[PDB]
């Protein structure tokens, strides 16, 4: 997911389920290997403690200009026919050029 | 209005920059709760006098 | 405090995550009339009593 090879596109973008498994965040926060690293309904710092049941991770790549339509709430050419997110969206957005 | 009614569930959940502004909200409802609560027994005790 | 008492001339002009502020605003101030008109009448009927 994070140190994959090769990504998919925005048209058609691979889903990989995460369960019953340890999953440590603190090298993907520590670590500066992204441009972008925010999330929207939890704190990046407190993915450990407050976890989770099931985690879907989307892989896709877009343009500089398109990075802005990911997330919550955007509107165009990504956000609204490629990939849409909800209002309500409880995730985390990464980016790197 | 907010993401969860609990409190743990936004404290521990999100950065403060962004509880402080859910948990207002809570404070802004269950307030009201509380007036509207004792507004009515105040009014009841009344009729009991 | 919103861009305007009509809900149409919200929800028909303001996208969905925007639109849902302001009437959020509306919704806490027409309830907050509600409150003071039942508080009123709830005294006054014990005038009346």
């Amino acid at each position: 997911v994070f140190n994959a090879t090769r990504f998919a596109s925005v048209y058609a973008w691979n889903r990989k389920r995460i369960s019953n498994c340890v999953a440590d965040y603190s090298v993907l926060y520590n670590s500066a290997s992204f441009s972008t690293f925010k999330c929207y309904g939890v704190s990046p710092t407190k993915l450990n403690d407050l976890c989770f049941t099931n985690v879907y991770a989307d892989s896709f790549v877009i343009r500089g200009d398109e990075v802005r339509q990911i997330a919550p709430g955007q509107t165009g050419k990504i956000a609204d026919y490629n990939y849409k997110l909800p209002d309500d969206f409880t995730g985390c957005v990464i980016a790197w050029n | 209005g907010a993401i969860s009614s609990v409190l743990n569930d936004i404290l521990s959940r999100l950065d403060p920059p962004e509880a402080e502004v859910q948990i207002d909200r809570l404070i802004t409802g269950r307030l009201q709760s509380l007036q509207t609560y004792v507004t009515q027994q105040l009014i009841r005790a009344a009729e009991i006098r």
